[PDB]
């Protein structure tokens, strides 16, 4: 086509996604972590990640206003991937690296797993 | 704005 | 912080929500304009416009399932609006700029408002 | 990925 195409757009939608989600505004699903909460979009959850898109694309689960994760999975490395939908920022250190990446490949987040791995690779 |  | 960023994140997500847009999936808002109806979901509405924002942070508004738009309001205006919410790309053209723009500034999309304004500012 |  002939358009033309605002750079700053898609980062300008997803800063106003997080605002919304930080002041709790249209969030319509409860992540339970090993007791740990974590409301959020599903919408978002599903743009991000390969396990929430198959959860809310299933017809039972789509109407859940709860979703538990798997007993193994750490609250930190579950915070740390949903900060970094909401922002392209991943707060990654050799302290939770491991938890990092471990969350990563259950959420089925291609790209995280990718500089995980990148980063254990050149610290051994 | 750009051109895409 | 001490973050990493991936630069493409944003746009993937935005790629992301306009493919659950295509194929109506946790659209959960109809926009009437000029009895033409438009499925979106009410996250992005509110990320890209002024207008969704107030509409949507409303105590009574918020679950509404339809929005319906001023009768002044164009349908092919809002189409092409709608379109740049979930892409950053704008269908600007001689013949639809007036109503482009016009819709921009009843939506509360600055940005639009700006370019709109700049591309009649040069043909005159 | 890069240093933002
Ligand atoms: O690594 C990843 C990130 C990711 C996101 C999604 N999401 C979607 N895919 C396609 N159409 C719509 C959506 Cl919402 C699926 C798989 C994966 N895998
Ligand atoms: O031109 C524009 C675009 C736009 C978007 C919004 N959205 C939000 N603002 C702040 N926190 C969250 C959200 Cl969702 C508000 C006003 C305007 N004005
Ligand atoms: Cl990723
Ligand atoms: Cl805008």
């Amino acid at each position: 086509d002939s358009c033309i195409q605002f750079t700053r757009h898609a980062s300008d939608v997803l800063l106003n996604l997080n605002r919304l989600r930080s002041r709790d505004i249209l969030t319509d699903v409860v992540i339970v972590v090993s007791r740990e909460q974590f409301r959020a979009h599903k919408t978002v959850l599903m743009a991000c990640s390969g396990l929430f898109y198959s959860i809310f694309t299933d017809q039972l689960k789509c109407n859940l206003s709860v979703i538990n994760l798997d007993p193994e999975i750490n609250p930190e490395g579950f915070c740390i991937l949903l900060d970094f939908m909401y922002t392209s920022r991943l707060n990654l250190r050799e302290g939770n690296i491991m938890a990092v990446m471990a969350t990563a490949m259950y959420l089925q987040m291609e790209h995280v797993v990718d500089t995980c791995r990148k980063f254990i690779k050149a610290s051994e | 704005w750009v051109i895409p």
